């Protein structure tokens, strides 16, 4: 499992001046994923007569 | 020896008592008004404060008539219904001084100012002129 950032997003923006104040702007975001791991097998025998 | 105050800080007519008139104020950055009257007035009239934008026909040509939102200083009880900045000019006040109001914060490129509703009949004696300060071009 692991850790992606989608956008950091806007924040802060060109406000005037004389204004006490601010703007919350917009907070990111940040996904989380996993993924698994397949296997693969097979199988194969001989007559054990040949073989010798 | 009159410098000619023209040029560096130069003034335009906003309103001249019959019909509004934008001034651009985007090649300057420091505007204010000069509120004037002629006659007597009567109860106190009130004027709305307008912005425009370059309308998208003619990037010198300004759009239609945006009211510019109000904001408030550190210590300002008295909130208008709205926002939208207004200007009341106090009554009583005869031809002989004026008085000096401004937006705090700009936002477009033409100033506008109109004489809010039930103002007109007491608001065609009243003589509106803008002045910018910067040069910045």
């Amino acid at each position: 499992t692991y850790m992606k950032i989608a956008d950091y997003g806007q924040l802060g923006e060109y406000t005037c001046d004389a204004k006490c104040d601010a703007e919350f702007g917009e907070p990111g975001n940040i996904r989380h994923l996993e993924g698994k791991t397949y296997d693969y097998r097979g199988v194969f025998c001989f007559n054990r007569k040949n073989l010798q | 020896m009159n410098f000619n105050v023209g040029v560096d800080f130069p003034s335009f007519i906003a309103w001249d008592g019959e019909e509004s008139f934008p001034v651009k104020v985007d090649g300057f950055n420091q505007f204010g008004f000069t509120f004037k009257t002629i006659a007597a007035l009567t109860a106190a009239t009130t004027f709305n404060i307008f912005y425009h934008e370059p309308s998208d026909a003619d990037p010198c040509v300004p759009g239609p008539a945006i009211r510019v939102p109000e904001v408030p200083f550190c210590d300002t009880v008295l909130l208008s219904e709205d926002g939208l900045a207004a200007v009341t000019l106090p009554e009583t006040v005869t031809p002989d001084s004026f008085c000096a109001g401004t937006v705090p914060c700009m936002n477009g490129q033409w100033i506008s100012i109109a004489p809010a509703t039930g103002s007109e009949t007491n608001a065609a004696n009243v003589q509106i002129t803008v002045t910018m300060k910067g040069a910045t071009r």
